[PDB]
RNA sequence: UGAGUAACGCUUGGGAGUGAGAAUCUCCCAAACCGAUUGACUAAGGUUUCCUGGACCAGGGUCGUCCUUCCAGGGUUAGUC
RNA sequence: GCGAAACAGUACCGUGAGGGAAAGGUGAAAAGAACCCAGAGAUGGGAGUGAAAUAGAUUCUGAAACCAUAUGCCUACAACG
């Protein structure tokens, strides 16, 4: 059961807010965000404001205890980019890329969720085997 | 002239409303649509705005008003005929009054 | 004359601070090609009190809604400054 | 409350976008490395 | 001076390994609990048993 | 009274707060 | 430094102006091939 | 990819305040440079860039509650220039 | 396909003649998401409408290069088209 929350276009990079990511993937609830509220980072009173959302939404929109929520994934997908002219020198110019981030946290309540995952996945693999099965018997069948 | 005026019964041929019996209170003829009281009533998320003296109050909760139907959909409903029945109209012109009128294809009813 | 150099008269704090202490000036938008004599022709035969004097003010067009889809120039206006002799205060709206 | 837009036009974030004529009408001189 | 060989994705990533950061230590204020990191005024102004500055 | 309540804010096209007219208050905003 | 272009009113409306521009042959011969394009911007007397 | 690398293009400290958030905004006290000038009036050119209030999509080589940016309103008065 | 399916000879470049782009698709119907929660807000998570909301205005379908996450295996005496 993962709940999350989700931000596009953060103003931070995903490059520099990857390293403050994996500093609270996989930690407790309480704990992640005092670490998180006392690191000197730009992209560090911007996930807190994501993940205290989370938060919010997993305890009251989709009823989880709050005593067991641990940060399941949060990551910085690329977003859009927008292109500009720097001006050089001698007449040239070169192209400024301000890079974009899409945020997104999610925490569960059970320790195990990747075993759910992969038994989807696993019953995603066996659908498709099953209809070659059941198409086989029905081509010998005419 | 015109199939569908202002004011003539009508009902609806397809749709989830079947025999769906209404009043056409208006008729949109670039659009080929028609409004028809208390067919295809919908709830519009009525949000609030105050910046008018109307607006300072515009109490606006789950409103259902009426969507407009294409005018292919409906058909003339009959009202002189013993047994009603849903039928196409012509476009005699009587010499009395040397008036267009409708008159259904089915029977002999004006209008 | 014909009375179309008198469009549309205007209200500003500029104005309303001229529009007391003893002789009043009202200021009006008049045809951009009227002159000073036009304008005091138009104020004899509409309101019925000689003007002390007039002056002109003409406003540049000038970019305006800039930066929308869509950008617009601004419109040509001439503004007039009629000021009543001593003790004579007119109405704008009211005949 | 009175947070409201009547206007046929209104809105904050406004639409642009910068674009680019790639002017890059760069050039080069002689030198001294010339072996005749 | 300019690469005439690309570097792949994964020499990148190697470069990179040592760029993770490092949890700062952070302690337990001893009058109103919340974490503050160590050997720095907590937001109440109060370190150890010193009223330093008027509260937020 | 009534006059200084209807005075706050509610600016009038050529004006700002604060010098609205003592007495025309009633023609635009009516 | 002096850059090529020294901007003036006068200079600008004399030389490339539409008056200027309706006194010769050659002159005629641009404008109808400007209004064959359909430029906005015929002469440099419209902004 | 180079690479979160080079670069960010001459100017300090503190107190109070606003604000959800302040080295960067407001006020005050200093401090440092200009002072045949970074002072004041104008020609040419620029064409609203001028004043008030609001905003922080975009732009400001950082930040921003702030801007010459954006929104709304306003501003240029001649018989003698 | 006319340079131009959109407001194209426009934006833009040049003193000037002149040169000259890109950009289309929500849903049958806006029925365009009332209300609640976090947040300063945008926004996000629920609720609701809808057949479909992973059709939500970033609006038909959504490929690869590219960037991240993870089940399983391998890798820190090793000369590698
Ligand atoms: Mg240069
Ligand atoms: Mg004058
Ligand atoms: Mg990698
Ligand atoms: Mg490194
Ligand atoms: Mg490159
Ligand atoms: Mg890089
Ligand atoms: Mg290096
Ligand atoms: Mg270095
Ligand atoms: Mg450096
Ligand atoms: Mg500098
Ligand atoms: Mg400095
Ligand atoms: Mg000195
Ligand atoms: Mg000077
Ligand atoms: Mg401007
Ligand atoms: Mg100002
Ligand atoms: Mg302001
Ligand atoms: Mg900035
Ligand atoms: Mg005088
Ligand atoms: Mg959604
Ligand atoms: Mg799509
Ligand atoms: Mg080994
Ligand atoms: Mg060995
Ligand atoms: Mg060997
Ligand atoms: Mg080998
Ligand atoms: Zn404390």
């Amino acid at each position: 059961m993962i709940a999350f929350a989700k931000q596009f276009r953060v103003r931070i990079s995903p490059q520099k807010a990857r390293l403050v990511c994996q500093l609270i993937v996989g930690k407790k609830t309480a704990d992640a965000q005092n670490i998180l509220s006392n690191t000197p980072k730009k992209a560090a009173t911007l996930i807190a404001k994501l993940l205290n959302s989370a938060i919010a939404n997993a305890t009251n929109n989709h009823g989880m205890n709050g005593d067991a929520l641990y940060v399941f994934e949060c990551v910085a997908n690329q977003g859009p980019s927008m292109k500009r002219t720097i001006p050089r020198a001698k007449g040239s110019s070169n192209m400024i890329t301000k890079r974009s981030s899409n945020l997104v946290v999610k925490l569960s309540d059970n320790p195990n969720e990747r075993q759910e995952l992969i038994k989807q996945q696993k019953a995603l693999v066996k659908k498709r085997v099953e209809g070659q099965q059941k198409a086989k018997m029905a081509r010998q069948k005419a | 002239m015109q199939r569908i005026k202002k004011g003539d019964k009508v009902v609806v041929i397809t749709g989830k409303n079947k025999g769906g019996s209404g009043i056409v209170l208006k008729i949109m003829p670039a659009r080929q649509q028609a409004i028809v009281e208390g067919l295809n009533k919908v709830t519009r998320h009525k949000k609030k705005d105050q910046t008018t003296k109307r607006a300072a109050k515009q109490s606006t909760g789950k409103v259902q008003q009426e969507a407009p139907i294409f005018l292919s959909k409906l058909a003339l409903f009959d009202q002189k005929a013993k047994q009603q029945t849903i039928g196409k109209i012509k476009y005699v012109m009587d010499p009395k009054t040397n008036k267009k009128t409708r008159v259904f294809k089915k029977s002999n009813n004006t209008l | 004359d014909v009375t179309n150099v008198l469009l549309k008269p205007v209200l500003t704090e500029k104005v309303y601070f001229n529009q007391m202490g003893e002789t009043k000036k009202y200021v009006f938008v008049v045809n951009p090609k009227a002159s000073k004599t036009r304008v005091k022709l138009a104020f004899e035969l509409v309101y019925g009190i000689k003007p002390l004097k007039v002056n002109t003010l003409i406003r540049k067009p000038t970019t305006i809604r800039g930066g929308s889809r869509f950008p617009g120039l601004s419109k040509l206006e001439k503004l007039a400054v009629i000021t009543l002799p001593k003790g004579i205060a007119i109405s704008v709206t009211g005949e | 409350x009175x947070x409201x837009x009547x206007x046929x036009x209104x809105x904050x974030x406004x639409x642009x976008x910068x674009x680019x004529x790639x002017x890059x009408x760069x050039x080069x001189x002689x030198x001294x490395k010339a072996a005749d | 001076a300019v690469q005439q060989r690309r570097s792949s994705k994964h020499r990148r990533d190697k470069r990179r390994s040592h760029d993770a950061l490092t949890a700062q230590a952070l302690s337990v204020c001893q009058k109103c609990g919340k974490k503050k990191l160590f050997h720095r005024v907590c937001s109440c102004g109060m370190y150890g048993d010193l009223r330093v500055k008027k509260a937020y | 009274k009534q006059t200084q309540d209807l005075t706050k804010n509610m600016k009038i096209k050529g004006f700002r707060k604060g010098k609205v007219p003592p007495t025309l208050a009633k023609d635009y905003l009516d | 430094m002096k850059r090529t272009y020294q901007p003036s009113k006068l200079k600008r409306a004399k030389t490339h102006g539409f008056l200027a521009r309706m006194a010769t042959a050659s002159g005629r011969k641009v404008l109808k091939l400007r209004r064959k394009k359909q430029r906005a911007q015929l002469t440099v007397s419209s902004e």
